[PDB]
This record gives C-alpha cells, structure tokens and sequence, in this order.
RNA sequence: GACACUAAGUUCGGCAUCAAUAUGGUGACCUCCCGGGAGCGGGGGACCACCAGGUUGCCUAAGGAGGGGUGAACCGGCCCAGGUCGGAAACGGAGCAGGUCAAAACUCCCGUGCUGAUCAGUAGUGU
RNA sequence: CGAGGUCCCGCGUACAAGACGCGGUCGAUAGACUCGGGGUGUGCGCGUCGAGGUAACGAGACGUUAAGCCCACGAGCACUAACAGACCAA
C-alpha cells in the first residue's frame, strides 16, 4: 500500500509524456531513486528502496536511471504518518527541493 | 485506319496522294496543312484506308506527325530519289525522328520508304538509298544531341528494328505506283 | 561513341626521335581526354601496336581512333579503326 | 561473404532441424552419447533471443558485408537496437562479437 | 621431485634398473606425444631427465 | 648419457617417404652415426632397418631417413605413436 | 534591302507564385487539479506547428486552402510482431524491425506571378 | 562592382626555370585528310628479253612507272582538339 515514486517524476530533463510530475521550476537535474530515499527517510518518512524496478517510460537501462522508492503515507488506521505530507505530490516536491542540498551533490 | 505520307518538302507526297486517289496528274504548290481522303484498296474485300498527306515543311512536320501518329496503321516516308545525293542528311535526320516516334507507339505502325521520282534519269535506286540511309542513321544515333536504334555495338540496319520496314520504288509522273498500291493493299 | 582523327602526333616531333612512340601514346591519351571531356583514357592495345608499328622512332603522323564515352562519370575506351 | 542476415538464416535452419532431432539420434557415426543430456532446449532459446536482437536491425546493417563495422562507425545504432529488443547495450556488442567470430570461420570454411 | 634421492638409495640395484627403464619409457612416450604435439606439462619431461640422471649417479656410487 | 633417438620427424615430406618409400624419419643426435641410428631404431620399434641416410640440419640436431624392410612396412610403425 | 525597338508566338527548364482570420482536426510542449499500490483512470487552463474545406483583407504583374513523391538506422505522425518495462493476473506503457499517412520536414508535376534559354521570325514603329 | 589581369586550354614571331607573344567557335591556333610546293630517282608484281644450260636454273635489261617511298613548308578545310571553368581586382 505504500506509494510509488520513480525518478522520472522528479527529473527536470524529462518532458511531461516522459514521466515528469512536477513543474520544471521545482524539478531536479538527475535525481536517483537512492537520493530520493535518502531524503525521505531523513524526515521521518517510512520508506524502502526497490533498487531494480524500472519505470515503464524509461528507454534507458543504465543504473543512475533506474530503481523505485516506496513511502508510507497513511497508517493502517488512516491517520497520515506526517501531517505535512498529505498527497504524493507533497513528497515529490519535498524531495525535489532537498536533493540539490545533499552533500553528495554540493560536493 | 490512317496511312500517313511524310517526307521533306518536294519529295512528292501530294502528287502521290493525288495519283492514288484519281490516277491523274495535277499541279501542286508547297502544302501548308494536311489533307486527307478515303482510299479503296485494290484487293477483293476492298478495304478502305484514310490517306493523310502531311506537309514536309520543317515548321510543320513534327507538329502534324505528333497530331496524327496514334491514328496511323502505316507510314509512307517519301523520298525524292533524284535529289537524294544532296539531301541525304536532311532525309536521315527526319527519318530518325519518324523511326523513334513509330517505335514509342503502343501498336507500331507498319513503315514504308517510298523511293519516288524514279522516272528521272539520275535517280538513285531503293537499294542504294537504303544502304546510304543505314550508314547515315548509324552515325546519327551517336552524334544525335530512352528509345534507341538497333544495337549500340552493331552497325545500324533497318532489320534490327522492332518494326516492319519496307523499301520500294515509284514515280508519281500515267504513273508507276503499282508496287505502292500493292503494299497499301497488303497492309490494309 | 565516334571516330576521331588524332593529329597531336605532329607534336611528337618536338621530342627527339628515338622516343617518339611514348610521346605519341601520351598525346592520344590527352586528345581523347579533351574533346571528349567525358572520356577516361583506356587505350586498347591495338592503338599501342599501331603507333609502335615501325618502332619507337617512326610513329605515323596521324591515327584514326574509335572511342566511346559512358556518360556518367566520364570514362572512354578507345581502339584502332 | 557472411552477413548478419546470413547468420540470421543459419540460425533459423538450425532451430528448425532441432526437433527432427529424434531421427538424428537414430543415426550412427556421431560417436558415443550423441545429444544427451540435454541442453538443446536452452541452446535454441539462445539463438531465438539473438534473432530478436537482429529483428531490431535494419536492411543496411543486415546486408552489410561487415555488419560489425557498421556499428563501429555509428555507435548510435547500437543504442537503438538495444532499445527495440529489450536488451542491454553490452548484449548487442556481444552478438556483434559472436557474429565476427562466426563470419571469420565461415570464410575459413 | 616426485622421486627423491633417499628413495633411489632405498631401492635395490635391480629396482633402480627397473625404475630406470621405466623412466626412459615415460620419456620416450612424452617425446612421441611431443612429435605428434604433446598434450603437456613441460615440467615433467624435464624432471624425467633429471630423475634418470640421479638414478645413474646412484647406480655409480653404490657400485650398481 | 645421451640417447640416440630424439623424436620422429613428422612433415609432409616425411609422410611421402613413409607412404611411398616406406621409410621413417627421426631427429637423433648429431653424432649418432649411422650404425647407431640403425640399431637404436630396431631395438625401439622391433623392426629391420635396411638403410640409414643422415643430414646435419640446420636445427642443431641431425635428421636420419631410415628405410625399413618390406615386411616391416612403416605406416604401421608410425601409427602406434 | 539591312539592321533596331514595342507588342507577341513556340518549346524545354527560363524566371517566379502573398497576408491576416473563424470553426473543426492532428501533433508537440507547458501549467493546474481529482482518483489510484504500480503501468495509470479522470478533468481545466496556455502556447506553437501543421491539415480540412470556409471568409477576407483593399493585397501583388500573379498568388488556387490542386495532385504526386519521399519520409530519412534513430532523429515526422499513426498501427506496432517480437522482445522490454509495470503488473500475481487482467491488462497497460515506452518502443526497434515491418507496415502505414488529410495533417514535422523536404521535394516534384498542375492553373496563376516573376524567370533563364530556345525557336520563330509574322504585327506595328524607327534608322 | 567591375576595367583589366592571373590561372586554364590550343600554339609560337619567344624561351634553361621564370619571362615574352599569338589564338581560343564572333575561331583557321594545332593535328588529321586533300591539294600545292619540295627530296630521292623509278617500287612490289607480272610480261618480254638475257650469256648460257637437256633441264632445273639464270646476274642483269626493257615495259608497266615522272614510278614507289618520303617531307620539320603553304593552302583549302571546323572533322578532331582550343572544352569546361576558376580566381584577383580600386
């Protein structure tokens, strides 16, 4: 029941039809499922990385380009896990904003 | 169907045309348009052909051959046998286009080369005219500034053509057109 | 494809006489190259033999050569007549 | 001259005569234990996958005197073939290397 | 290697000769294989020679 | 101590000599000569040597062409090695 | 007679052939939402290109919403085997090869504009 | 913003390279062919004669034959080649 977050969703180098889900203004260079998980897990979000899954609209097969990330929004009872994270859009955006800060990118 | 008479100016197209239709002589002037009339053939069934006399003038010869060629069952290319020696090049050049036009046709018309004006003493024979015309068309297919004549590697000859081509002799001045009426009958 | 009369052989007298034959062979090649822009210069052996008939020194003043062009690229193939 | 289409065709003929396969085991001269075991089903599935990769190639690449060369000069072509056949870039270079070794021996044949 | 000096001295005069004619044969067959490219194992065709030398050396020291 | 026979010489030429003239070709050492080659050959392959012809090389060895008797005949002797 | 100039004739290429609009399409791209565990399902705006037949500018000497072709390894659009990806599945997606085309682009041949060249040598005028 | 020029091509009244001069289809610049003008001295073949010789054979003579062969000159002649096209330039 967790939700799905594919890097294509947060890629500013992709068009709409190519899988982008957020405005280019907020999108990111080349987000990696890893980075996505690393910023989500570090906010109190319950999430696990599906390293080998591949996004259907992703012609490339490389690594930097594949993997999937799963985050728990609601809890079995119904309450959101983190009030500040209603929707999926909420997480996508939060991620798009925090990755360009990861030390590994400011390097 | 139609039998087209073509050839340089003064080769005798109109006089032959008259002789075939009336058996008589008549004065003529350079033709400026085509003329036509029905000819009842000499054979038993007496088939009818439409003889069409075409002007030989350079400014009209092709315009009119183009206009009537698809209606032709046969073409009679008339040659002044007495003036042949000086006119060879002009004759071959016109015949060249006539050979080409004829072959590009769905049902190629039968073609005769009527060596006319035999009644004049200095007249070259049909045998000699055929020989000199072959030699001349042979040079023309090379110098001629894709349908072509015979085989490129073998000296040109009328027999190499995908067309029935005959040569005969005649005189429009009564006249001596027996062979011509024989051929016209034969192709009717 | 046409028949042509190669002089340029006359020019071969401007070279000494014991070598006229090679000069000849070159002139024919250049003649047919020229006139005849679309004409490569393969010279059938018959032509070579013609010029060399009376030896290296006694080339004729003229040769009649039959030559053929194919049209695309500019070749020529040429022989004696 | 051994092209990539030629290799494609040989693969078709080899797969076709595979079943058949019972009769072949009933003929002497093939030494001891002729086709036993047992790796004829896996082996044919391999040829079929290579065929699917060549299905992503075009006529120029297939009828080229040296199909491997056409990809050395235009490595962009390798990427396309791989995309269309659901295979990786390395898999296509592997096929190309195998084709190279195959064609070598065919002229040595 | 596989055949040591102690083991050669251990053997009887007759066993050295029998061992000798044995090594020669291994050798001869190795050279045949090498003919006729030999499957092998270069370290041995060389050892066979030294083995034979040792045996002959010992046969001499012992007085046969 | 050195051995007489070194190894068979296998070559196209050695094959023709085996098949058609019935001989065997060996590499021996240099100074075996010729008697010694004949004897060595016999005792190794259990045969009758009719003649031996020898050549130094170059190879740094020596080559011996050893012809056997007709009943020995040679294709067979060589086949077992 | 011999030449010129305008009008003009023949022929093969001769040269040359707008602009701005509504409605409906196709495509591309962006931007907002709802639903959903994925592949997605659903709905609102914006921009650009092109097409179908339809106007008008007050537009040029002419300028028709004509008819083909090619479509390129990929790099136009469709349909997409196989394989690939998401899916337990049902299916769905990206998509090469292959096929295809009112609607990327590029090109011919057609009426109309310029326009090389060719042939004729007539009509007038002038020397 | 096109006067001219270089390259180019065919040749020399010019010339070791370079330079110079001429012509380039609105053309006779070079070659071919024909003729003119020239050089040698009468061709191959055949016919007759020929000292003789059974004959075979036969040096040579005459005729055909001002022949034959040849020309670094001229003319006629666009057949062939001077094409195609490039570049520089206030």
């Amino acid at each position: 029941r967790f939700i799905c977050i594919y890097p294509a969703y947060l890629n500013n180098k992709k068009t709409i039809a190519e899988g982008r889900r957020i405005p280019i203004s907020k999108a990111v260079e080349n987000p990696t499922a890893t980075e996505i998980q690393d910023v989500c897990s570090a906010v109190g979000l319950n999430v696990f990385l599906e390293k080998n899954k591949m996004y259907s609209r992703e012609w490339n097969r490389d690594v930097q380009y594949r993997g999937r990330v799963r985050v728990q929004l609601k809890q079995e009872d119904g309450s959101l896990c983190l009030v500040q994270f209603p929707s999926r859009k909420s997480v996508m955006l939060y991620a798009a904003e925090m990755i360009p800060k990861l030390k590994t990118r400011t390097q | 169907r139609a039998v087209l008479f073509v050839g340089l100016c003064d080769s005798g197209k109109t006089l032959l045309f008259v002789r075939l239709l009336t058996g008589q002589y008549r004065d003529t002037q350079t033709s400026i348009t085509d003329s036509s009339a029905i000819y009842k053939v000499n054979n038993n069934r007496g088939n009818s052909l439409t003889l069409i006399d075409l002007p030989g003038h350079e400014s009209l010869r092709f315009q009119l051959l183009d206009r009537f060629k698809s209606s032709a069952r046969a073409v009679v290319f008339v040659v002044d046998s007495a003036a042949f020696q000086r006119e060879v090049k002009d004759v071959a050049e016109f015949l060249y286009q006539v050979l080409i036009d004829s072959m590009a046709l769905k049902n190629s018309p039968s073609l005769l080369i009527a060596c006319n004006k035999q009644d004049i003493a200095m007249a070259k024979s049909a045998k000699l005219i055929q020989q000199q015309l072959e030699k001349e068309l042979n040079t023309l297919r090379v110098t001629r500034s894709p349908a072509q004549l015979g085989k490129k590697g073998k000296e040109f000859e009328f027999s190499q053509l995908p067309l029935k081509v005959e040569f005969l002799e005649c005189s429009a001045k009564s006249a001596d057109i027996q062979d011509l009426e024989k051929w016209l009958a034969k192709i009717a | 494809t046409r028949e042509y009369t190669v002089n340029l052989h006359k020019r071969l007298h401007g070279c000494t006489f014991k070598k006229k034959a090679p000069n000849a062979i070159k002139e024919i090649r250049k003649f047919a190259q020229k006139a005849m822009g679309t004409n490569d210069v393969r010279i059938d052996v018959k032509l070579n033999k013609h010029i060399w008939s009376s030896g290296i020194r006694s080339v004729p003043r003229r040769v009649r050569v039959r030559i053929a062009r194919k049209r695309n690229d500019e070749e020529d193939a040429k022989e004696e007549l | 001259q051994f092209t990539l289409r030629d290799m494609y065709e040989q693969f078709q003929n080899i797969m076709k005569m595979g079943p058949f396969s019972q009769i072949l085991g009933m003929i002497p001269g093939f030494g001891t234990d002729f086709m036993s075991k047992g790796n004829e089903q896996e082996s044919m599935a391999r040829l079929k996958k290579l065929m699917t990769i060549m299905d992503s190639m075009n006529d120029q690449e297939l009828d080229s005197t040296d199909g491997a060369k056409v990809f050395s000069k235009q490595p962009g072509r390798i990427q396309r073939v791989a995309r269309g056949s659901g295979v990786s870039t390395r898999d296509v270079q592997e096929l190309l290397t195998q084709y190279t070794k195959f064609a070598q021996m065919v002229k040595k044949m | 290697g596989k055949v040591k000096a102690g083991e050669l001295w251990n053997k009887s005069k007759d066993d050295l000769t029998k061992q000798l004619a044995e090594l020669k044969t291994e050798l001869g067959q190795l050279r045949i294989q090498k003919v006729a490219s030999s499957g092998s194992k270069l370290n041995r065709i060389h050892d066979i020679r030294k083995s034979i030398a040792r045996v002959l050396t010992v046969i001499n020291a012992k007085q046969r | 101590q050195y051995q007489i026979l070194k190894y068979p010489l296998t070559t196209e030429s050695a094959m023709k000599k085996i098949e058609d003239n019935n001989t065997l070709v060996f590499i021996v050492d240099l100074k075996a000569d010729k008697k010694k080659i004949k004897a060595a050959v016999k005792k190794m392959y259990d045969i009758q040597a009719k003649k031996v012809n020898t050549l130094i090389r170059p190879d740094g060895k020596k080559k011996a062409y050893v012809k056997l008797t007709p009943d020995y005949d040679a294709l067979d002797v060589a086949n077992k090695i």
